């Protein structure tokens, strides 16, 4: 169907 | 209340790789009208003043893009608000039902963000 289309979000940034 | 000139404020900013507008905190006035933005996703980038919206809690009935944490993308419309754990949320209606998303996930597509630039733009 669809999925993240542009750069957003990250992880371990805290 | 209390405020400071740009530095520290949560705002919405354009991702300079000709992208959409995403939530971020102004880390520093870089200079010449650039302000660096620690996006709430943890990216950190210079953005020019005309490309930052500082009084932009999304107005209801505005069309916006929405991103699930499991990285699914759609677009829909703000139809309400929430506050939870000191973070600001929007009920994005899509397919005639409300879905809760958070400021950094309620991203303003560039033609949406343009309509706010004329009022909320720093530049």
């Amino acid at each position: 169907g669809a999925k993240r289309h542009r750069k957003v979000l990250r992880d371990n940034i805290q | 209340g209390h405020m400071n000139s740009f530095v520290g404020l949560r705002v919405v900013a354009k991702w300079s790789s000709n992208g959409y507008f995403y939530s971020g905190k102004i880390t520093r006035d870089v200079g010449a009208g650039k302000y660096k933005l620690l996006f709430d996703d943890g990216y950190e980038c210079d953005v020019l003043g005309k490309d930052i919206l500082l009084c932009d809690p999304i107005p209801l009935d505005t069309e916006v893009t929405a991103l699930s944490e499991d990285e699914y993308f759609s677009a829909g419309v703000v139809k309400g608000h929430r506050k939870e754990s000191g973070e600001l949320y929007y009920s994005i209606e899509k397919e005639g039902q409300r879905k809760w998303y958070k400021r950094m996930a309620v991203i303003l597509s560039l033609e949406q963000g343009n309509r706010l630039r004329e009022q909320y733009g720093l530049g």
